[PDB]
């Protein structure tokens, strides 16, 4: 019996640790999604960039919001933090306990 | 206190373009502010959802 | 509410008026006249200006 309930016990926490890690997963899928969102509007803007007659007063103009997508996906990326885990700011591997 | 010149405005087109394309940039840059903005209150809204 | 589905859906749609392909001397709707609603976003227009 005893050996019975030291797993049960245990399991039981290894599920908490497994919602866990669902957590920390979908927080990180949210701010990927922002960032592939800004990407694609940097793909607008580069394919814009291309029209024959523009003038490099519009190349100015366009590298601004370059710019300003470039800026907003850097600060995102260093922000962006979980349980004092800066996860998206560094590499990094983390094993959720669930067996 | 601004002076009364003596004749008339020479060239003013390019004083009335420059202005213009002064304040054109202007309303750009603050667009792109809002673009930021918008992007910011978006993470803001998923991150306190998760 | 708040789902990524309509946002993708209506930014996409947002975003077009740059069209990428074309030298015109237009750039956008302003210049012809179409105005949008910067608070909401609807747009507006303006009948003498776009007749001219």
């Amino acid at each position: 019996a005893n050996r019975f309930t030291a797993n049960i016990k245990g399991l039981t926490q290894a599920s908490r640790n497994a919602n866990d890690g669902i957590s920390i997963a979908q927080t990180t899928e949210g701010a990927l999604n922002e960032i592939n969102n800004n990407l694609q509007r940097v793909r607008e803007l580069a394919v814009q960039s291309a029209n024959s007659t523009n003038s490099q007063s519009d190349l100015d103009s366009i590298q601004a919001e370059i710019t300003q997508r470039l800026n907003e996906i850097d600060r995102v990326s260093g922000q962006t933090q979980f349980n004092g885990v800066k996860v998206l700011a560094q590499d990094n591997t983390l094993t959720i306990q669930v067996g | 206190l601004a002076e009364a010149a003596a004749t008339t405005t020479e060239n003013p087109l390019q004083k009335i373009d420059a202005a213009l394309a002064q304040v054109d940039t202007l309303r750009s840059d603050l667009g792109a502010v809002q673009n930021r903005f918008n992007s910011a209150i978006t993470n803001l809204g998923n991150t306190v959802n998760n | 509410l708040g789902d990524s589905v309509v946002r993708t859906i209506q930014t996409g749609i947002r975003a077009q008026f740059a069209n990428s392909g074309s030298n015109s001397a237009f750039k956008t709707m302003a210049e012809i006249g179409i105005t949008q609603d910067g608070t909401s976003g609807k747009l507006k227009i303006d009948d003498d200006k776009l007749t001219k």
